[PDB]
RNA sequence: GUUCUUUGUAAAGUGCCUUCGAAGAGUCGAGUUGUUUUGCAGCUCUAAGUGGGUGGUAAAUUCCAUCUAAAGCUAA
RNA sequence: GUUUGACCUCAAAUCAGGUAGGAGUACCCGCUGAAAAGCGGAGGAAAAGAAACCAACCGGGAUUGCCUUAGUAACGGCGAGUGAAGCGGCAAAAGCUCAAAUUUGAAAUCUGGUACCUUCGGUGCCCGAGUUGUAAUUUGGAGAGGG
């Protein structure tokens, strides 16, 4: 076929040529156990689905329909944040405690400023592998970004050690090789 | 040729955000648009267009037999 | 026929630049790197002075005041990089 | 005499009744008939005699006698060195102009320039401003109705000269018209370069009326408000006055400590002056009370013999603080113990204290005894929108107070960790304030 | 939002990263057809300021043209190909010595989202048939040269129009 | 064009933006090492 | 005109105060070529942000004027 | 884990629903073009149209069309002759929408299928689309947050 031929010829012409160092920061990404614990963290903070939302809405609406106005109390919803402009919006306050960044986006240029932007804003970013795995934890097909701001007190101590873990595993390991021109070796 | 990237601007860290945008009211209080959707469902149930889910399970328990 | 002073309407483009947009532009500057004639241009400053640098930049550009700003910008880059 | 005896418009009469004023202070009772007479004047009066209101009354009389539109002119122009004194003069002037019909405004370096610009585009019938920002607004703002200049006043030319804005003042007066303008000015003392500006300003020939250890506590900028709270709890049932810089931080700290339910009286320029008088009266008669105030609202009124002077914020005039602690000791036979909070950037102030040659006592801090309410503070600020905005306002006005400070050798904004300052206010992230850094 | 980043990064075209992406994508598109359907706008901010929305009824075609204008001919190709679609607009993405690449937004007036949603229902009007064929697009109005200014004079088609002004004579009932 | 054909030591620089700002031209002559510089102002496409 | 209903802490407007207050780039522009009588097109180059466009103005190290391009619709 | 699954891409459907073509063509709009023809695209009109305008005034104020400007300016072997425009008077008058900073205390948005109903649609349910951004709010004449 043609499309199989092109998708195999793709990633050959990339690595054969010199990639700029603002790329290939991607795939210098998080290792196995740390990404695993990051997913264990963010599955604790799944956002509400449309079905669960509408279900709670029907519950409270049937409550008010009886009326049976039970109380007026709810702390806040805490969830991951996943809209890209919303993720950037949570930076430049700053509010992002952790950011996950997908390596694979076909318009890469949507994403390329985010490591430098969280670098200058001091936000603990981490480059995650695969936007589908982001979409799974956020009930989308893909997400390509994952910001997290608000955390319960049960999880806040896990958050800080995860931040220190990432800054040890990502910011220390890959920082100098981030500056280097990747690829260029023929296929 | 090629040479590694200079990080002159990243290495200074901003201790503050860019914009002095005032915080909105709705970030602190329970969400209004949620409640408007709630009252929409309340008006639909008052018209009976939506059946309560306890009544729905009551319907299904009889209809199964 | 005597006077009346209108409130002068200045476009919001003509007001100033924000902190946000200066941050945006400068943050784009280090990420984008240099274009190849800019890679030439920093070296041409360092080698043969701002006279020949402005002349080559004006040749690359269309006009002269843009060549001033381009040479001054690359001087800002050299000052940001070399001393710091 | 009395304010209510003299010939006045009825809204000015209602204003003076609601500000609580009936009687006159003697130097202002002297200067008011020349103030109505239309002559230029200079004057020596103590800071806070009511000398704001002294010019405020015939200025509004001139605006009442001319009745011109907001588009028509600016007229009354007020030059005042300190942003804090500007806010105090403005807050006194607001209700006075409010019963009147004309317009009132602010021009301050450190305010939003498009705000002040749009207010100038609308036109303002009574301007109160700092000297430095006026050159920017006169040289830069287009269409601003400048040609009228019905009058002009200077206050504390000693403080303009001691800051050093006098060349800016000369450029201003060379921009200013003279023939319609009359010039009135108050300065408690005088120098030659004051009199040189006076000779340019005063258009007719004027008649003029002329009438110890310190505590110092070095603390980091985050924990200083917490330590103030801790020391205030420990010294409860002792009347103490705390000196601040910005009225927003006064109102915010007062509302905060009342939310922590220990009894606190506020005292600031945004406070209504009858309510201000009520609070001062209740502090003086209650004799075991917490008083939060700025520097110059405290300067504007005599102080009862107190258990503690606490100065939290940087001073407006440190020289006046050195004279003020001396007159506080010599006036109060009851012992008033004076302390100032310090930040480890501020130790040069200490050697200026060593320039003052008065003795100094370092007051030590135990890190064990920390009240530990800062998490509750941050949860409160994340909870309450209203407290969130007042906290941001105290933070903003605090930083603009540092911006408006004279002694750069004692206070540099570049020295300060704004993260710790925000955490003292209770923000984990410092909010953006549009400040030249 | 992130669009300001994309715009400011987009203004630096010969910068190393953008020419890298450009050089990859020109070969990648060279693999494909002259005209094909792109899944998404490669320059989303430019598509936004030309009017793209991400919903059903918005089709993005990528079109290849040999080096009228090149842009208007690129619009005419996808106008001829997808006749049911109405051409909203188009923009440059990429070029080679052999070909320039354009990315064209077309809008379907048949989809009920477009037939409702009154910001865009005007394009369902049959006066908006084949705007590129009459040069009613942005590049069409530029090549026609229709603005306000003394710089804008009688040019080509309007020239025949004012030739028409010289060609026809006007007479009243009572001769003046 | 004809005048550029006349003097060989003259040059034929692309046209400047401002009819009003003229000091920059000195710098341009300094960047072209010229001892006499000539500038053509066209007001309103009619006056030279 | 009658008649039935519509509220839910729903939506909006005016004055004052306070804090902010972000916009169309292979475009602008430059050169050349063709075409037109200045635009348009192609090729090459290719920007700025108190920015830019355009025009008068000078007692001249000028001042002032006037709009916001590179997105769109609109009856008569 | 040699397994399983998310995606993403690309195919296939006698799958469902739609749509393009051709004729005519007086008027309109584009493209090409000689000594007009031709081509392409529409509608009852079309186009243009809400200033990166015109001016230099005591300024005017989207577009369109008529009278005047005017056979003037300007151009042209300044030969043949070519040939405007501002203003003024009138007809008609109408203004609006995006794209930029977060709803983040809850994508609040919509196509489609189905069941009903008062059917140029409505309600419910369910698939989907969509955060690589659909809604509300804001287009400088500001506007937004609050009070």
């Amino acid at each position: 076929p043609e499309y199989v031929r092109v998708q195999r010829q793709k990633k050959i012409l990339s690595i054969r040529l010199k990639v700029p160092p603002t790329i290939a920061q991607f795939q210098y990404t998080l290792d196995r156990n740390t990404a695993a614990e990051t997913f264990k963290l963010f599955n604790k903070y799944r956002p509400e689905t449309a079905a669960e939302k509408k279900e709670r809405l029907t519950k409270e609406a049937a409550a008010v329909a009886e009326g049976k106005s039970k109380q007026d109390a709810s702390p806040k919803p805490y969830a991951v944040k996943y809209g890209l402009n919303h993720v950037v919006a949570l930076i430049e306050n700053k509010k992002a405690k952790l950011v996950l960044i997908a390596n694979d986006v076909d318009p890469i240029e949507l994403v390329v400023f985010l490591p430098a932007l969280c670098k200058k804003m001091g936000v603990p970013y981490a480059i995650v592998k695969g936007k589908a795995r982001l979409g799974t934890l956020v009930n989308q097909k893909t997400s390509a970004v994952a910001a997290l701001t608000e955390v319960r007190a049960e999880d806040e101590a896990a958050l800080a050690k995860l931040v220190s873990t990432i800054d040890a595993n990502f910011a220390d390991k890959y920082d100098e090789v981030k500056k280097h021109w990747g690829g260029g070796i023929l296929g | 040729p090629y040479e590694p990237l200079i990080d002159w601007f990243t290495r200074h860290e901003e201790v503050m955000p860019l914009t002095a945008v005032p915080e909105p009211k709705r970030r602190f209080v329970p969400s209004k648009n949620e409640a408007k959707r709630v009252m929409k469902i309340v008006r639909a149930i008052r018209e009976g267009r939506i059946i309560p889910p306890k009544k729905l399970k009551e319907m299904k328990x009889x209809x199964x037999x | 026929v005597t006077s009346m002073t209108p409130a002068p309407k200045i476009s919001y483009k003509k007001g100033a630049a924000s902190n946000r947009t200066k941050f945006v532009r400068s943050l784009v500057r280090e990420i984008a790197g240099l274009s190849p004639y800019e890679r030439r241009l920093i070296d041409l400053i360092r080698n043969s002075g701002e006279k020949r640098a402005r002349k080559v930049a004006k040749k690359r550009l269309g006009s002269f005041t843009r060549a001033k700003a381009k040479v001054e910008e690359m001087n800002n880059i050299i000052a940001a990089s070399r001393r710091h | 005499e009395k304010f209510e005896e003299l010939k006045l418009s009825q809204p000015t009469l209602k204003a003076i009744e609601k500000m609580g004023f009936t009687t006159m202070t003697s130097v202002q009772a002297r200067t008011i008939p020349p103030l109505l007479a239309g002559r230029d004047v200079l004057g020596a009066a103590k800071t806070g005699s009511g000398k704001t209101l002294a010019f405020l009354i015939p200025a509004i009389e001139l605006l009442h006698s001319l009745k011109f539109k907001p588009r028509n002119g600016t007229g009354i122009i007020v030059i005042t060195p300190t942003r804090e004194l500007a806010l105090q003069i403005f807050g006194v002037a607001r209700e006075l102009m409010e019963f009147h019909s004309q317009t009132f405004g602010i021009v301050i370096g450190g305010a939003n320039r498009r705000q002040e610009a749009e207010k100038l585009m609308k036109g303002v019938n009574m301007l109160i401003a700092t000297p430095g920002r006026l050159l920017d607004h006169l040289q830069n703002t287009k269409g601003f109705v400048f040609k009228n200049l019905k009058a002009l006043i200077i206050d504390e030319a000693d403080r303009i000269l001691e800051i050093g804005f006098e060349d800016e003042m000369r450029q201003i007066i060379k921009i200013l018209p003279n023939e319609d303008r009359q010039s009135m000015l108050f300065s408690a003392t005088q120098t030659t370069k004051v009199e040189d500006l006076a000779r340019i300003s005063l258009r007719p020939g004027p008649l003029f009326i002329n009438v110890l250890e310190q505590g110092y506590v070095v603390c980091d900028s985050d924990k200083r408000f917490l330590l103030l709270f801790s020391f205030l709890k420990r010294n409860q049932k002792k009347k103490i006055i705390v000196f601040l810089s910005s009225c927003n931080s006064v109102k915010y700290y007062a509302e905060l400590l009342n939310y922590i339910d220990l009894p606190v009286l506020e005292l600031h320029g945004k406070q209504k002056q009858q309510k201000r008088t009520n609070t001062f009266f209740e502090f003086c008669n209650a004799e075991r009370g917490i008083l939060i105030c700025t520097d110059v609202a405290a300067r504007g009124l005599d102080i009862p013999a107190v258990d503690w002077i606490i100065q939290f914020d940087p001073p407006d005039d440190p020289r006046d603080y050195i004279h003020r602690v001396g007159r506080t000791a010599r006036g109060t036979k009851g012992k008033g113990k004076s302390l100032m909070f310090l930040t480890p950037n501020e130790l040069g102030f200490l050697r200026y204290l060593k320039a003052s040659k008065v003795p100094l006592n370092e007051y030590e801090f135990p890190e064990n005894k920390i009240a530990n309410v800062q998490s509750q503070l941050e949860k409160l600020i994340k909870s309450n929108y209203y407290l969130h905005q007042t906290a941001k306002d105290g933070y903003r006005s605090y930083l603009q107070a540092y911006a408006s400070h004279s002694l750069k050798t004692v206070y540099q904004i570049d020295k300060l960790d704004l993260a710790k300052v925000a955490k003292s206010y209770g923000f984990p992230v410092p909010p953006k304030v549009n400040i030249t850094i | 939002g992130a669009y300001k980043y994309l715009e400011e990064l987009q203004r630096k075209k010969q910068s190393d990263v953008l020419r890298f992406l450009q050089r990859v994508r020109v070969w990648e598109y060279r693999q494909k057809n002259v005209i094909h359907r792109a899944a998404r706008p490669t320059r989303p901010d430019k598509a936004r300021r030309l009017g793209y929305k991400a919903k059903q009824g918005f089709v993005i075609y990528r079109v290849r043209v040999r080096r009228r204008s090149l842009r208007a001919t690129a619009e005419e190709r996808v106008g001829r190909r997808a006749a049911n679609l109405r051409v909203l607009n188009s923009y440059w993405v990429n070029q080679d010595s052999t070909y320039k690449y354009f990315e064209v937004i077309l809008v379907d007036p048949q989809h009920k989202a477009i037939r409702r949603d009154a910001r865009y229902n005007w394009i369902c009007d049959p006066v908006h048939k084949h705007r590129e064929a009459r040069g009613l697009t942005a590049t069409g109005k530029k090549s026609r040269g229709i603005n306000k200014g003394h710089k804008f004079n009688n040019t080509k088609a309007g020239r025949r129009k004012t030739w028409k002004r010289q060609n026809t004579l006007s007479l009243w009932r009572y001769r003046k | 064009q004809d005048l550029s054909g006349l003097l060989p030591h003259s040059r034929k620089e692309p046209k400047l933006d401002t009819k009003k700002d003229l000091q920059q031209l000195n710098e341009i002559a300094e960047l072209y090492n010229c001892n006499n510089v000539l500038f053509f102002e066209a007001r309103k496409h009619q006056d030279l």
